[PDB]
């Protein structure tokens, strides 16, 4: 079939920056490209057609251009509005093929994180389960490492991470860790121990409480 | 205003059957083509197929040829898409998008897309567990639910700012996600904070005030 290639996958950058978006054509499409915008939790938006005719609305700053294999979009001094992801699209003829995207992210100066560590709630303790949660807040960059200790020693199973997309308002990120254990086998310690690694530090942020206090 | 209108969420068994739809208005419906776009969380748009409403015809990608059938009705300015022995693979948001009219046909207006999930797993509330510990960060922890989504809101939205509520991860067939809310020391707990979590799915709302140990 006909195969798109889009480049980079990520991109980062800072506002007022200038970045380019690639796409590749496997096959001459003459100029029967598109491009589209999509936020998180939004439908996509067309930008472009016919590889360099902005939609209605579209800000002057995006422009596109190429012919036959060859197209990039340009996006000239980025605005915070920008951030979000990028997609092309093969558009008048089958298949109207869309490149993998492009996520395209802010840039910001690193940051630690503002780790909290919260002991199971009694109410899920009279459930049988026990959960210790750990929040590591507003951080830059994304790349983390979180450790969890009970009575000194690390353990990993039964820890669930997730992390937030950039924010919107400081464009930090934001982890959340969860140990979850049985009421039994919590009960049976009592240092419970969040230890969070980033490029912010050389020691390791700790956090901790004891369970008889 | 051209707008698309597309049926709610699904929770379907592996293989068995869906079938969607999307009400069509503010144009011509037998003007313009058809076209049905898939996208997996947190990843690509991927083309499907389109309908002529005017003559009835398809095209299709290859790939989801004998996994979609898509069909229109006139008189009611609606499209619809069904896809039949339905597999995990499948659970993805699913947008109809209507196709440019030129010259060459570009994709300008999309639905606000239908999301399928396909599981065997069933429909269950979530347990709603308070997280205690110049600011304070509390927090609120949504287990074992299904499907997504669920909405967190800290004091019915008059709390908006120093909130993370993070993706939620399957924790054994079932979900799990997290709430952090960071308000001034002083004003807690004189001022009581609580989160509010609904799972439509379920019809459930919850409300967890978040007491001081």
């Amino acid at each position: 079939e006909l195969q798109m290639t889009q480049s980079p996958a990520s991109l980062s950058a800072s506002v007022g920056e200038t970045v380019t978006i690639t796409c590749r054509a496997s096959e001459n499409i003459y100029s029967y490209l598109a491009w589209y915008q999509q936020k998180q939790g939004k439908s996509p938006q067309l930008l472009v057609y016919n590889a360099k005719t902005l939609a209605e609305g579209v800000p002057s700053r995006f422009s596109g251009s190429g012919s036959g294999t060859q197209f990039s979009l340009k996006i000239n001094s980025l605005q915070p509005e920008d951030f979000g992801s990028y997609y092309c699209q093969h558009h008048y003829g089958t298949p109207l093929t869309f490149g993998a995207g492009t996520k395209l992210e802010l840039k910001r100066a690193d940051a630690a994180p503002t780790v909290s560590i919260f002991p199971p709630s009694s109410e899920q303790l009279t459930s049988g389960g026990a959960s210790v949660v750990c929040f590591l807040n507003n951080f830059y960059p994304k790349d983390i490492n979180v450790k969890w200790k009970i009575d000194g020693s690390e353990r990993q199973n039964g820890v669930l991470n997730s992390w937030t997309d950039q924010d919107s308002k400081d464009s930090t990120y934001s982890m959340s860790s969860t140990l979850t254990l049985t009421k039994d086998e919590y009960e049976r310690h009592n240092s419970y121990t969040c230890e969070a690694t980033h490029k912010t530090s050389t020691s390791p942020i700790v956090k901790s409480f004891n369970r008889n206090e | 205003q051209v707008k698309l209108l597309e049926s709610g969420p699904e929770l379907v068994k592996p293989g068995a059957s869906v079938k969607m739809s999307c009400k069509a208005s503010g144009y011509t419906f037998t003007s313009y083509v058809m076209h049905w776009v898939k996208q997996k969380p947190g990843q690509g748009l991927e083309w499907i197929g389109y309908i002529n409403p005017y003559n009835d015809g398809t095209k299709y990608n290859e790939k989801f040829k004998g996994k979609a059938t898509l069909t229109s009705d006139k008189s009611s300015s609606t499209a619809y898409m069904e896809l039949s022995s339905l597999t995990s693979e499948d659970s993805a948001v699913y947008y109809c998008v209507r196709g440019g009219y030129r010259p060459y046909y570009a994709m300008d207006y999309w639905g606000q897309g239908t999301s399928v999930t396909v599981s065997s797993a069933k429909t269950t509330p979530p347990s709603v567990y308070p997280l205690a510990p110049s600011m304070v960060t509390l927090g609120c922890l949504v287990k074992g639910y299904f499907p997504e989504p669920v909405t967190v809101t800290w004091n019915s939205g008059s709390l908006s700012s120093g909130v993370h509520t993070f993706p939620a991860v399957l924790q054994s067939d079932l979900y799990t996600l997290s709430s952090s809310v960071t308000v001034p020391s002083s004003t807690w707990p004189s001022e009581t904070v609580t989160c509010n979590v609904a799972h439509p799915a379920s019809s459930t709302k919850v409300d967890k005030k978040i007491v001081p140990r």
